[PDB]
């Protein structure tokens, strides 16, 4: 089961609902599509990678790789992550 | 082995995972379950390269090294119109502002 | 409250740093005071002579970000079974995306320019609330 997160510029990101629920904000918006008027797609795509990363590596004993963040998107990703509570 | 993918067409991006041993066709069934277009109406690409339905994702270059949760590999998707396949078009994501001087 | 027990029963320990960070091992002494030990470069190991009931935690040596050791917060050398050293496998946690962003921003902006960044005021304060072992020790407490 999937949900659709739409970026400020209209890109549609289709991710597993369980991955999207990493964000408590997204959980409330879903309780299915969500429109993010303030998160552009180059940020929202990284947020989606983060969900995948978080769900894959939470509770795993393997060595966990660093979640990589380009300096150029650090600030917007920070504000998106702050809003999304994740 | 799980590989982590962004399946992309136009302004659509599907985040999903699949086994390295699964086939391009089985990925099309995944796409069909999500976007409701049957496999015969889909073409899947890595870069500009059309992918063979019977090939596994690993043989198509999707491996634990190249298709990571925090850095998924991109699969291009193109749909068939009326017996004619559209050209592969993937709209880029937006651009970040220029780096602040303070960074 | 969070302190090493003075057992004086040796316990052989291997610190393996399975993280890309320079790791600062921290021993909580018998008064609960954190004592830094020599840093482990990323991916390196180090044999350590410690003691049963001693208390360790691990941080990025440059930034003091928290690290996990054997998937939890604190490492306590136990009995060496069949005389084999106990492993302290140090890993990155899954940081929240917010904290991970704070890490990258802090690592790119010297703290004298946090206010010169165009963000909400609450993020300005979050940037400045650098991770630090004393604060973490009160949290665990
Ligand atoms: C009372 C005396 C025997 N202490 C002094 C403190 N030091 C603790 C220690 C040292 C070196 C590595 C790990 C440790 F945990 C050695 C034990």
């Amino acid at each position: 089961m999937y949900v659709k997160l739409i970026s400020s510029d209209g890109h549609e990101f289709i991710v597993k609902r369980e991955h999207a629920l990493t964000s408590g904000t997204i959980k409330a918006m879903l309780s299915n599509e969500v429109n993010f008027r303030e998160i552009p797609s180059h940020v929202l795509s990284k947020v989606c990678m983060y969900f995948t990363y978080k769900v894959r590596y939470t509770n795993s004993s393997t060595e966990i790789p660093e979640f990589p963040i380009a300096p150029e998107i650090a600030l917007e990703l920070l504000m998106a992550a702050n809003f999304l509570d994740c | 082995m799980d590989v982590f993918l962004m399946i992309r067409r136009h302004k659509t991006t599907i985040f999903t995972d699949a086994k390295e041993s699964s086939t391009v066709f089985e990925l099309k069934r995944i796409v069909e379950g999500i976007l409701k277009r049957p496999p015969d109406e889909q073409r899947l690409y890595k870069d500009d390269q059309l992918l063979d339905d019977g090939k596994t994702l690993g043989e198509c270059g999707f491996t634990s090294q190249t298709a990571r949760p925090q850095a998924p590999a991109t699969v291009g998707l193109a749909f068939r119109a009326d017996d004619t396949f559209e050209a592969l078009c993937i709209e880029p994501f937006s651009s970040p502002p220029e780096l602040p001087d303070v960074m | 409250v969070l302190r090493s027990v003075n057992s004086r029963e040796p316990s052989q320990v291997i610190f393996c740093n399975r993280s890309p960070r320079v790791v600062l091992p921290v021993w909580l002494n018998f008064d609960g005071e954190p004592q830094p030990y020599p840093t482990l470069p990323p991916g390196t190991g180090r044999r350590i002579h410690s003691y049963r009931g001693h208390l360790w935690l691990f941080r990025d040596a440059g930034t003091h970000d928290g690290l996990l050791v054997n998937q939890t917060e604190l490492f306590v050398p136990s009995l060496n079974v069949d005389g084999q050293p106990i492993f302290a496998n140090i890993t990155l946690p899954v940081y929240t995306l917010k904290e991970r962003c704070l890490q990258v921003v802090r690592s790119l902006v010297k703290p004298e320019n946090y206010r010169r960044l165009d963000i909400v005021r609450s993020l300005y304060e979050d940037l400045e609330d650098h991770p630090n072992v004393q604060k973490d020790l009160e949290r665990l407490t």
